[PDB]
């Protein structure tokens, strides 16, 4: 059975908010938890960082937060510090089913001599490592919230949505996941197929897995949940295995669905498409396709979503 | 006050719309029918970017563009309010590095 969520007046709402809050005037919100979402063989840290914003800065889901950590800009001393933007992981009603928080999934940015390996804690990330040394009760600068390309088309209920992400990038899906079926929402019965494909460094990294592989279990039918650990697994040459090589298993599979009307979503650091758009590339010149030709017909049919950083 | 704000597309294509001086110009556009392109649309990339021929705005609620590349006339649109008439030319991402 699915969780009973409040308030049902935030279906109301016909726009989705924005800019509710803008960086000279940010909301003050509390920290209500910080968990680390990752074991030890994990390259570096993520956690699942829980936001109390009272139902005053409310959200759709795909959207994010801006977050002013402490301090002055270091590169125009008298200012404070530029926002960061991060990718709401939770849904609209939150954590709490409460519709009074919203979640982060924020990964940890250190730094490390090239050389010593050591790192230097004077030059690791601010904004990332404020959230993830955030403890209950801490005060955040809250902006937003922001963004409209990866808001869930929801005009289909049975529609089909494949998301590709990669480390932090799985944020969205989460949201997008608990609302198709973790959520009791009357107004959306999704019925279609949910296809996420998560690419991580190794198992210790995997983020929100018993989530995930807990639909697997309760929509067979309706959910496809598909791994890639890059240190722990090789591709068909031998090299490690990313998402692209995972998406090539299930090229035809996945082009039909593009064909029938398909969504597809790319989320995580910028650095993941090039790898992603050269194996599409490839899988439509097997088919007899011109990749340019596709693509440009699937962001006309708006099924491209793309929101790296 | 309401200030007129005037686009061209990479093509030549014109709009010329009502824009709020208290209203982010991408916001402006659309609300009168103009397709522009985003992504973040919280002035953290480039996609917006776009290049003044004329008119001012405040964009200071971005942070993505250097006081150069602002100096050279280039505002990202998302976070842009028109302090008075502007021309803007639309899709100058390609001219940021
Ligand atoms: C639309 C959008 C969505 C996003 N969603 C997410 C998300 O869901 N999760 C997430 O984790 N991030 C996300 N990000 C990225 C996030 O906003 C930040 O860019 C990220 O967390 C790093 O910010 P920071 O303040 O920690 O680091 P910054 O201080 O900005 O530093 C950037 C980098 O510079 C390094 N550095 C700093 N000083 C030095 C120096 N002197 N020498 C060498 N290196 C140095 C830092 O260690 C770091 O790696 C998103 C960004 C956008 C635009
Ligand atoms: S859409 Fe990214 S700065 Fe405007």
């Amino acid at each position: 059975s699915k969780v009973s969520v409040a308030p049902l007046h935030l279906e109301s709402a016909k726009e989705p908010p924005l800019n509710t809050y803008k960086p000279k005037e940010p909301f003050t919100a509390t920290i209500v938890s910080v968990e680390s979402l990752v074991g030890p063989k994990a390259p570096g840290e993520t956690c699942h960082i829980v936001i109390d914003h009272g139902g005053n800065v409310p959200y759709w889901e795909g959207q994010s937060y801006g977050v002013i950590p402490p301090g002055e800009n270091p590169k125009k001393p008298g200012a404070p510090q530029n926002v960061r933007l991060y990718s709401i992981a939770s849904t609209r009603y939150g954590d709490n089913f409460d519709g009074r928080t919203g979640s982060l999934c924020v990964r940890r940015a250190v730094y490390y001599d090239p050389e010593t390996g050591k790192e230097d804690p004077s030059k690791n990330g601010v904004c990332s490592n404020f959230l993830c040394n955030s403890k209950p009760g801490d005060k955040i600068q809250l902006t937003g919230p922001s963004g409209k390309i990866m808001l869930l088309p929801e005009e289909d209920p049975n529609a089909t949505h494949i998301m590709i992400a990669t480390g932090t990038g799985v944020a969205p899906f989460r949201g997008y996941l608990r609302r198709m079926f973790m959520e009791d929402v009357p107004n959306y019965r999704f019925g279609g197929l949910a296809w996420l494909f998560l690419g991580v460094a190794n198992s210790d990294s995997l983020l929100y897995d018993e989530e995930f592989t807990s639909y697997l279990k309760q929509y067979p039918d309706n959910f496809r949940y598909d791994k890639v650990l890059s240190r722990e697994q090789k591709n068909r040459s031998g090299g490690k295995m990313y998402v692209q090589d995972k998406i090539e298993e299930y090229s035809d599979e996945i082009f039909k669905l593009l064909d029938g009307g398909a969504h597809i979503y790319f989320c995580g650091l910028k650095g993941m498409m090039p790898g992603i758009q050269d194996t599409l590339k490839k899988v439509a010149e097997r088919r007899g396709e011109s990749w340019d030709q596709k693509l440009a017909q699937l962001k006309k049919n708006k099924q491209w979503h793309v929101e790296v950083y | 006050a309401v200030y007129k704000v005037k686009l061209v597309g990479p093509e030549g294509e014109e709009h010329e719309f009502d824009a709020p001086d208290d209203a982010y110009i991408l916001d402006a556009a659309e609300t009168a029918g103009v397709e522009l392109p985003y992504s973040c649309r919280a002035g953290a990339c480039s996609t917006c970017a776009g290049k003044i021929e004329s008119g001012s705005v405040d964009q200071s609620d971005g942070s993505f563009l250097d006081d150069g590349q602002q100096e050279e006339g280039y505002v990202l649109t998302c976070v842009s309010y028109p302090k008075s008439d502007c021309v803007i030319h639309t899709h100058k991402e390609g001219d940021l590095y």
